[PDB]
């Protein structure tokens, strides 16, 4: 890499991490969409 | 442009965050929640415009054969800027 | 050669479960024309597949979970009796759904360009 | 020349051929069809009720030695009142050359087991029974060779769930290993990939 | 016992069916005007023979086979279920 | 008579006219087409079909050559192959590289034809051309680059539609298919446009990006939104339902479906009911249990019977919960059954099915020569209906007239009037119309019931009765038609609900079971003091609102039921999906409550529940089947006994613009295409 | 209409071999039992084979129950030879599994399947 630098880009990670496996920094999984159907809520206005 | 929801989590770029009263919060417990921290959109907003001398004009992503296929985008419509879809890059023609 | 006059059920033999024998009604139909393609290729043969149920979502990750082993499971078959013949064999109840053909149609060219009749366009 | 295109052998076609119907006058009483493929394929269709004696000519007459069983398989055929359709691949090394029998069988059918021609045809037919279901008469030894003990049903039949209908897990409570009904976390994507255009009009059917 | 509703099923091209299409034809007109709100549903059936239900209170039902029967036979029918005898 | 040709050598018999290409469907070959669609006119433009005859040295289009006598088809013939090669490079060389980013990527007609027809490879080392998008509405989104200018839109928005909008500005390769000015192509037959291109040019834009047609799974279904009864295909992804595609059936849809259909599924995602809920002691709506909702309405049924229980069905309503329900309230010697739509129960009533039944089924309009409208808009009340109708009129020269308010119809058609004074005028023979009708062989008189909804419907319908009369008096062939608008109409008239709501007007219940009822007819206010309100239904708008128990239960995508249409054919709707959180099916739900309160209803199982609807009616079971008797003669003798003044008012119809078609029932309430449909044609673009 | 039998001509040899397999079983229960170890008892082992011989008691055809009775002379072959482990054995009885309730009512309340 002295040599031959990588190309530098604005996104690229300035400090590396190792494997996190074990640690708090763990990666955890989860769903990345939004809900997909939406409840009617119901009015806050008793009818009588 | 990562935003902090309601309950202290934050939001990724899909807008993505876990309800005050939804259980599956639980998991991040003793835990980090994987965001990423950089957003296309944003950096595609922070990209400027590219302004050629041409009705139309063709979009390969830049690296010819290592970017996208290559589009042609017609620059006629003064209202908007052409936009190739595929890399999202502005094109626009001269008016003053 | 012995002689039989049973109906042919191996219900027994299969090994299905009692109750995706008795409680699935499957649907015996040739599929219809997919309308964003003009192709006819694909409604030829008649399809044997059975009834949808529930579909929940991963509580990790939000995938589509599910306990019907049927729910992908469909059959080609070349006739409406090879398929009645197959279901009532292997002891499904069924529904047939006769085949839906394109009726002939009258087109003429010359009919867009009529002295008299409101067939003539506007356009071509 | 044509680089792209697989080259023919009419030579061999021919020859094919010519045994096809030498085998076919030979045996009148079983032999059904007699077929070529392009790519130089014997292929014989015989009665069910005929495997024993036409796989005993096809090994021991003086031009037919076919010595070797490369391959013994069914396959599943709904559509078709006998479904299950038992393919017979034999190797004769005297004349280079590979043949194919086919016999048709429904569930209920039990067939002669050829283990008195060919040794092979022994764990070949304990293969199918175990698989399909098809049923061999005179087998020394029939019994399911490659699915799990106490297995129900046939998995290669084509209306047998990918998935089963069982899975196996660990339970702490009995202390051993149970068996509980298949519930995915994930189901399997069925993709419907035909096109609606038809690709190849050699074989086009007739509209019926 | 109190009547509440009646429905006839006939096939419309059964040789059975064809005294309970006669009665349709020619008499059903002049029952409907002396039972203006009796609820006197006519149907069609497929191959079955023909039937009269007849729906009494607390959704109690009976159910008289009409196969083969002339044009006066399906009156009296009707007659007797109407006067409850 | 028939004449002789050959295709491939093989010998076949084709009526005089017939073309190469239908030639090549009758022995079973599909010829390659871009521009050519059997329901459209003939264009031979794009040249994909071009085949070769056996001696003739010039090849020929299929899709607009008459065949003659003698004449031998090579359809695999190498001239063939060429130019079909030939063809799909010039289509190709000029079309955009966007199929990854494309919604036609998986069913796109320009892939399979150059993947079967085409060749492997590019010659092309010029520059492509570029093409500014358009803009004609909310529903259809248009990349005109990807446009093969086949001249399909054109065609079919002019001939189906009535809407002459669309059409090619400019010559040569510039070519361009548009509007010119900024107009927006709305209409009620607009998503036809997306399923006719056979490229990309023209995309659903609520469906844009969502899937891929290789994931989704296909549910042949049908449409309730309306009387008509379409078929459609609901595409489904992972439990999802992603979209909504029209099936043929060439007696109802003939392969188009409205855009209420198409574009309302979005409508079952949001205003759900997903949980049991219950009034706490606060007055307020909060989930329970199954078991707890239906032990509260199981004691309210036990404690009051007779007449002080009422039902009224709504618009989305299924026979299996209609009958269920039926004989749930039967059980307690109660009647108060009512359908939320108003019917004139004089004269037969609801006793003859052909009394509110559409006699000349939705084929038979093409047959007829001599069509009166009476009180309705068929453009927006029963789109596909109105475009049979059009059809009709292009092809045989149909005449048309239309009694009432001049509505803009997709076809020239002689207005009369606006009151019914001159519908009763016509009657007597003062009208020449009258005359119009005597000297016309195939006659129609088709009364919306929309027209019926007025103090004056029993008149209205008594007087159509009556120049229906004076036409038969002047074979086989039915003249008396009534269109609904309602799904859930037709259904309840066969299992025997009483029309209206004028009884449980007159008869102020003490339960009401509202099963879908979602119309606002009947509210507290007509209601007495501490009524018990159980609203049963999928969406909140209305009547979730105003009940004190709110049951959730199925929608038609998520309940495998059964409908009948305008017509009297039975169809039945597939499961598509389940039902979202604790819904439940409907049936299933009454059946549960009556084997709580003590009342068991002798089925268990949907075949069972059939087999009862078989008992109440054999034609909710006989599926797909239109033909009926017609006691037209009974019907109009029964009806002349009362006479009722008709009003002077005059017959407007309920919709009378585009937006009141796009808002008509809960699932388009629900619904944001439609919301923002409203806000294109009120507001513009 | 006419077909080659497998084993039995008629109904009668074929309950005949379906009493010698049940006999086959019968006298095996306590040996699969000991072998084993498993924690039930013999009567229940003889309840079992009861059960499973029961389920099958609606076939007529003869072909059918001569399958039947092959199959079940592997499983008993199986079970002889000690092929088979305790899981097996036990997963003939099953005892992992919620008792699923057959009541329209449960079932309504519990979710859409029938
Ligand atoms: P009589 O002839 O009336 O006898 C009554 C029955 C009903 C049996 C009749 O014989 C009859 O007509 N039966 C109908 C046809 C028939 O015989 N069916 C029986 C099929 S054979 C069969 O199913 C045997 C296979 C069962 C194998 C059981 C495996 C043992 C499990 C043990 C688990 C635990 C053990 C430790
Ligand atoms: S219309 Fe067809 S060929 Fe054109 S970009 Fe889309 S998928 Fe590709
Ligand atoms: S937009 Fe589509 S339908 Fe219209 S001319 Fe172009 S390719 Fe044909
Ligand atoms: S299909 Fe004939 S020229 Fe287009
Ligand atoms: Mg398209
Ligand atoms: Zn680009």
């Amino acid at each position: 890499p002295t040599t031959k630098p990588p190309t530098a880009r604005k996104y690229i990670w300035t400090n590396h991490k190792f494997n996190v496996s074990g640690t708090p920094q763990q990666y955890v999984p989860y769903s990345t969409t939004r809900k997909k159907i939406q409840e009617w809520v119901p009015p806050s206005t008793p009818y009588k | 442009g990562v935003r902090t929801s309601p309950t202290g989590e934050k939001v990724t770029h899909t807008g993505q965050a876990y309800d005050d009263g939804d259980y599956r919060r639980v998991r991040f417990s003793d835990r980090q929640k994987e965001v990423n921290e950089n957003f296309a959109i944003d950096l595609i907003a922070e990209q400027p415009v590219s302004e050629v001398g041409s009705r139309v004009i063709s979009c390969d992503g830049g690296g010819g054969a290592l970017g996208h296929p290559r589009v042609y985008i017609n620059l006629d419509k003064e209202t908007k800027t052409g936009t190739c879809g595929y890399c999202g890059l502005q094109f626009r023609q001269p008016h003053h | 050669l012995i002689a039989v006059d049973e109906k042919l059920d191996i219900t027994t033999l299969t090994g299905v479960p009692e109750e995706h024998i008795k409680t699935r009604k499957v649907r015996i139909f040739v599929p219809a024309r997919n309308n964003m393609q003009s192709g006819v290729n694909n409604t030829k043969k008649w399809k044997m597949e059975f009834d949808t149920r529930e579909r929940w979502e991963n509580p990790l990750m939000g995938w589509s979970s599910t306990a019907d082993p049927l729910s992908n499971l469909v059959l080609t078959f070349s006739t409406k009796e090879d398929a009645v013949a197959f279901a009532e064999k292997n002891g499904w109840s069924f529904d047939v759904e006769e085949r839906k053909v394109p009726k002939p149609k009258s087109k003429s060219y010359g009919a867009n360009f009529s002295w008299n009749k409101r067939t003539r366009v506007s356009t071509k | 020349t044509r680089p792209t295109i697989r080259p023919r052998n009419d030579v061999v076609h021919k020859q094919l051929s010519a045994f096809g119907q030498y085998v076919a006058e030979i045996l009148p009483k079983y032999v059904q069809q007699v077929q070529v493929s392009c790519f130089n394929e014997l292929e014989i269709f015989i009665h069910p009720d005929g495997v024993i004696p036409v796989l005993t000519f096809l090994r021991d007459h003086t031009n037919a030695q076919f010595k070797s069983l490369a391959d013994l398989t069914a396959v599943d055929v709904p559509t078709r009142q006998n479904r299950f359709e038992i393919v017979y691949n034999l190797l004769s090394l005297r004349f280079n050359s590979r043949i194919r029998v086919k016999t048709y069988t429904d569930e209920l059918t039990p067939i002669e087991s050829s283990v008195t021609v060919y040794k092979a045809a022994n764990w070949y037919e304990r293969e199918i029974w175990d698989m399909f279901g098809v049923f061999f008469a005179n087998h020394p030894d029939l019994r399911r060779i490659l699915t799990d003990y106490g297995f129900e049903g046939h998995p290669f039949r084509k209306d047998f769930p990918l998935s089963g209908y069982v899975e196996l897990r660990y339970d702490d409570e009995v202390k051993r290993v149970v068996a509980e009904p298949v519930e995915l976390a994930q189901e399997f994507r069925k993709f419907d990939l035909n096109s609606p255009w038809e690709a190849f009009p050699a074989y086009r059917q007739p509209p019926e | 016992l109190g009547l509440r509703e009646i429905r006839i099923h006939l096939c419309q091209r059964s040789p059975g069916s064809q005294g309970v299409r006669d009665f349709i034809e020619k008499r059903y007109v002049e029952l409907k005007k002396a039972n203006p709100d009796l609820p006197i549903l006519i149907r069609e059936c497929s191959d079955v023979q023909p039937k009269l239900w007849a729906r009494y209170a607390f959704g109690q039902e009976k159910n008289v086979s009409l196969n083969n029967f002339s044009a006066d036979q399906v009156t009296r029918t009707l007659e007797n279920v109407l006067s409850g005898k | 008579n028939l004449i002789e040709v050959f295709v491939d050598g093989q010998s076949v018999m084709v009526e005089p006219g017939t073309t190469v290409l239908q030639a090549c469907e009758k022995v079973g070959m599909q010829i390659p087409r871009f521009c050519y669609h059997e329901r459209l006119s003939v264009a031979g433009n794009c040249r994909m079909c071009l085949v070769e005859i056996e001696k003739a040295p010039k090849v020929v289009a299929a899709c607009a050559m008459p065949v003659m006598k003698g004449w031998n088809i090579l359809t695999n013939s190498e001239k063939s192959k060429k130019a079909r090669e030939g063809v799909m490079e010039f289509l190709l060389a000029n079309h955009p590289l966007d199929c990854p980013i494309c919604d036609q990527g998986g069913e796109c007609d320009l892939q399979d034809q150059s993947m079967m027809f085409g060749s492997d490879r590019s010659r092309f080392l010029e520059g492509k051309r570029a093409v500014e998008d358009k803009n004609i509405g909310p529903l259809v989104k248009t990349i005109m680059t990807r446009c093969i200018q086949c001249t399909r839109c054109i065609r079919f928005a002019s001939e189906i539609a009535g809407v002459d909008d669309l059409g090619t500005t400019g010559r040569g390769n510039d070519m361009q298919v548009g509007t010119y000015i900024e107009k927006m192509f709305m209409s009620e037959l607009s998503g036809n446009i997306i399923d006719i291109c056979p490229v990309g040019a023209l995309t659903s834009k609520p469906y844009a990006f969502t899937a891929r047609p290789w994931e989704t799974r296909k549910t042949e279904s049908i449409d309730v939104m309306d009387a008509v009864g379409s078929n459609i295909v609901v595409s489904t992804r992972t439990g999802e339902v992603m979209r909504i595609l029209p099936r043929m059936h060439e007696d109802i849809n003939e392969e188009w479906i409205s855009d209420k259909t198409r574009f309302a599924y979005d409508g079952l995602k949001r205003q759900r009911l997903t949980q049991p809920m219950i009034r706490n002691e606060k007055g307020l709506l909060t989930y329970t249990t199954w078991e707890d909702a239906l032990s509260r309405v199981a004691g309210m049924l036990q404690s009051f019977q007779g007449n002080d229980v009422a039902a009224i069905a709504g618009g989305l309503v299924d026979a299996e919960a209609l009958v269920a329900l039926k004989d749930l309230l039967n059980r307690v010697d109660s009647d108060s059954l009512c359908t939320e739509e108003v019917f004139p129960t004089a004269g037969a009533g609801t006793d003859l099915r052909s009394n509110y039944l559409l006699n000349t089924t939705i084929a038979g309009v093409e047959e007829a020569d001599v069509i009166l409208l009476v009180g309705t808009n068929p453009r927006f009340e029963a789109p596909l209906f109105n475009a049979r109708i059009r059809k009709s009129w292009l092809h045989n020269d149909l005449k048309v007239a239309l009694i009432g308010s001049p509505v803009d119809l997709t076809y020239r058609y002689d207005h009369l009037g606006d009151s019914p004074k001159i519908l009763q005028d016509i009657a007597s023979g003062n009208h020449p119309f009258s005359q119009i009708l005597k000297e016309a062989k195939k006659p129609m008189v088709v009364l919306g019931s929309s027209a019926l909804q007025r103090s004056d419907g029993t008149a209205i319908l008594a007087a159509v009765s009556n120049i229906a009369q004076n036409i038969r008096l002047s074979g086989d062939w039915k003249v008396m038609n009534i269109l609904h608008r309602i799904a859930s109409q037709v259904a309840a008239l066969d299992l025997g609900y009483k029309p209206g709501v004028e009884a449980i007007r007159k008869n102020p219940p003490k339960v009401l079971f509202l099963l879908g009822a979602d119309g606002g007819c009947i509210t507290r206010q007509d209601l007495p003091k501490d009524c018990f309100i159980i609203y049963q239904g999928h969406h909140g708008d209305v009547g979730a609102p105003m009940a004190d128990v709110i049951l959730p239960g199925a929608a038609y995508t998520e309940k495998s039921a059964t409908y009948v249409n305008t017509e009297g054919r039975a169809q039945q709707t597939k499961v598509a999906v389940t039902p979202p959180g604790l819904a439940r099916e409907d049936w299933k739900i009454i059946r549960a409550l009556s084997e709580i309160a003590g009342m068991t209803l002798p089925y268990d199982t949907l075949d069972q529940v059939r087999s009862r609807l078989e008992e109440v009616s054999p034609n909710l079971v006989r599926y797909d089947d239109v033909e009926g008797a017609n006691y037209f003669q009974q019907a109009n003798e029964l009806s002349k006994l009362v006479n009722q003044q008709l009003l002077a008012d005059p017959l407007v119809p309920p919709q009378l613009t585009i937006k009141d078609f796009y808002m008509t029932d809960s699932i388009s309430r629900a619904s944001q295409t439609m919301a923002k449909c409203v806000k294109a044609v009120t507001e513009g673009i | 209409t006419s077909v080659k039998p497998i084993f039995s001509r008629d109904m009668n040899e074929a309950k005949r071999r379906v009493r010698e397999l049940y006999r086959a079983w019968y006298r095996e229960v306590p040996n699969t039992v000991h072998l084993f170890q498993l924690d039930i008892s013999v009567k229940q082992g003889r309840d079992k084979v009861r059960e499973m011989f029961m389920k099958n008691a609606h076939v007529t055809d003869p072909r059918v129950v001569d399958l039947l009775v092959i199959k079940g002379k592997m499983e008993l072959e199986e079970t002889i030879n000690v092929w088979k482990q305790r899981t097996h054995i036990m997963r003939f009885f099953h005892e992992t599994e919620a008792p699923r309730p057959t009541d329209f009512l449960s079932k309504f309340y519990v979710g859409h399947d029938p």
